[PDB]
């Protein structure tokens, strides 16, 4: 047996969706609403240029380095009555982080070297617009180890201890400020994951960093 | 009816 095609779709308008879904059905394509292992295409909303927003569907596309591309593979398949070639259409970036960084095409290409190799990384709660699993699932596929707790850390001078956290989400407390008295480890913004997946390249920390009180 | 857009970063 061969791995079958299973898409998800993202950014797009109940409209747009209706249309790919009756054209999922004329081709027979699984179509899925959640993204999973048995995935193998994710179909984002670009411009003229092929550049789409950063979405979770997006991520996860990435770090599991499966095909994105854009929705107007689907409306060119309409005026032409074929089934062009989707390669023709992935997507060059995104507008954040650059609109031709080439970043799914690379995460294809280096699975056997993955950016988070080697890093054991904490999803320290909480967070807004994306599960906690779901982000804890984007650095498995990208070959980070899931922490979590914060006590959980391998002790060892090999290990590479990393603490993620969102600003954003935290309402009621300044906490994130004081995590570095709890453990040895560096803090950083979700953005340090973000970018570093849609550029798949691990990012310098530097710039990530949160300010922590001795 | 209500369309929740999707979460956009």
């Amino acid at each position: 047996v061969n791995k079958r095609m299973s898409m998800v779709v993202s950014g797009l308008t109940p409209e747009e969706f209706m249309l790919v879904y009756k054209f999922a059905r004329k081709h027979h394509i699984t179509l899925t609403n959640l993204i999973t292992e048995e995935t193998t295409h994710v179909v984002m909303k670009t411009d003229a240029e092929f550049v789409c927003e950063r979405t979770l569907k997006y991520f996860l596309g990435i770090a599991g380095g499966k095909w994105v591309v854009s929705y107007f593979w689907v409306t060119q398949s309409i005026k032409e009555r074929k089934m062009l070639n989707e390669h023709d259409f992935e997507v060059r970036g995104d507008v954040v982080n650059g609109r031709n960084h080439q970043g799914p095409k690379r995460a294809r290409e280096s699975q056997d070297r993955k950016i988070f190799r080697g890093l054991e990384i904490c999803c320290y709660g909480p967070f807004t617009n994306m599960p906690t699993d779901q982000l804890e699932w984007m650095v498995q596929l990208c070959g980070a180890s899931v922490v979590k707790e914060l006590s959980s850390f391998t002790l060892g001078t090999g290990v590479h201890p990393i603490v993620v956290v969102q600003p954003d989400a935290w309402t009621e407390d300044n906490g994130f400020h004081a995590i570095g008295q709890m453990c040895e480890a560096p803090v950083v913004t979700r953005e340090w994951v973000l970018d570093s997946v849609a550029l798949y390249q691990c990012q310098e920390l530097d710039t990530y960093l949160i300010p922590q009180i001795p | 009816g209500e369309y929740s857009r999707s979460p956009t970063f």
